[PDB]
């Protein structure tokens, strides 16, 4: 009946330190839809977020895209934190340039 | 376009 | 080729949190080009998509018109289904509809979808014939005999093969530059050491449109799909789609294995092996 949300954090572009990019976070299949999603640099969390808008797949779970601008570089670190009906507590993702 | 809704 | 039009509508009830919400979302293939929040400052349907804006302003009272009449019945069919179902008030629920129709190459209907779903759940659904319902449970049969003895179907098979087959196509032509066409993906393939004796090949596809792609791994020319690990497509945040397919490997046995990338941008799909040496 509930799905936990799925998550990927990744850039828009290639990673390239010091060049300007976009930090994004796509949680989907989950249910149900109330969501809460962060994006953070070395554990303090970014302020500007913008979230696409509420869909859903042909299973019937949903999915979204969170995501800020950002420029990645030699020691700053970024995850994502989502947070869902199904999880005990927070979920902390840390985001690899290679995946 | 969006379509007419029916009531369950 | 050949496309699809589809509307995505949600209604939640929140108890004690004010009345239920509404939201609806729209898209042609994998490009979304209108929404609307029952929540949102505007209260109308908003466009989401370049080539939409350039309706006249009657087409978006017309949406939004709609979007307000559906936010109307949603704190309706919410309380129904609680009916159907010998439900009490204190929980929240949802209440899902997708309505659309694909087109064939030609233009000609391919078929159309009209189906619900309560809390995740099948509810609903216009068959095939687009003239009778299947009922997922004993209450949903509540609405199908309901609909049936009003000729529901009819009219949502004369939008089906009507209004929504007309202008999927006046959305296509607008958004000519961008919807009819394909960015084939940039691939690349990397390597991740795992052990002393296993690597990670990782097969990438980024900036492609639409979504629909295929990422295989083959060893020796053999469907690797057993052991291939695929991150479920996403997207780049500017219309493009993402995504990757790795397959652990012995250490050496590298050239062993190639991957394969199909999108309808390639006439021929790409073929790939890793390269480190020298």
């Amino acid at each position: 009946i509930q799905r936990t949300p799925k998550i990927q954090v990744y850039s828009r572009h290639p990673a390239e330190n010091g060049k300007s990019n976009f930090l994004n976070c796509y949680v989907s299949g989950f249910h149900p839809s109330d969501i809460e999603v962060d994006l953070l640099k070395n554990g303090e969390r970014i302020e500007k977020v913008e979230h696409s808008d509420l869909s859903f797949s042909k299973d019937w779970s949903f999915y979204l895209l969170y995501y800020t601008e950002f420029t990645p570089t030699e020691k700053d670190e970024y995850a994502c934190r989502v947070n869902h009906v199904t999880l005990s507590q927070p979920k902390i993702v840390k985001w690899d340039r290679d995946m | 376009t969006t379509p007419e809704s029916a009531n369950l | 080729g050949s496309h699809s039009m589809k509307y995505f509508y949600t209604s939640m009830s929140r108890p004690g949190r004010g009345q239920p919400r509404f939201i609806a979302v729209g898209y042609v293939d994998d490009t979304q080009f209108v929404r609307f929040d029952s929540d949102a400052a505007s209260q109308r349907m908003e466009p989401r998509a370049p080539w939409v804006e350039q309706e006249g302003p009657e087409y978006w009272d017309r949406e939004t018109r709609n979007m307000k009449t559906e936010t109307q019945n949603a704190p309706v069919n919410l309380r129904t289904l609680l009916r159907y179902y010998n439900q009490s008030e204190a929980g929240s629920h949802t209440l899902q509809r997708m309505v659309g129709c694909d087109l064939g190459p030609d233009g000609r209907l391919l078929r159309g979808y009209e189906q619900y779903a309560y809390d995740g759940k099948d509810y609903i659904a216009l068959n095939e014939d687009l003239r009778s319902w299947t009922a997922a449970d004993v209450a949903a049969q509540n609405t199908q005999r309901k609909w049936e003895a009003a000729d529901v179907a009819e009219s949502m098979r004369a939008y089906l093969e009507g209004q929504c087959v007309e202008w999927l196509p006046r959305y296509l032509e607008k958004g000519k530059e961008t919807l009819q066409r394909t960015d084939p993906p940039k691939t690349h393939v990397t390597h991740h050491p795992v052990s002393d004796h296993e690597a990670t090949l990782r097969c990438w596809a980024l900036g492609f449109y639409p979504a629909e792609i295929t990422l295989t791994w083959q060893r020796d020319g053999e469907d690797q799909t057993q052991d291939t690990e695929l991150v479920e497509t996403r997207p780049a945040g500017d219309g493009t789609f993402q995504k990757w397919a790795a397959v652990v490997v012995p250490s050496g046995e590298e050239q062993r294995y190639t991957c394969h990338v199909q999108h309808e941008g390639l006439p021929k799909p790409h073929t790939l092996k890793w390269e480190p040496h020298h």
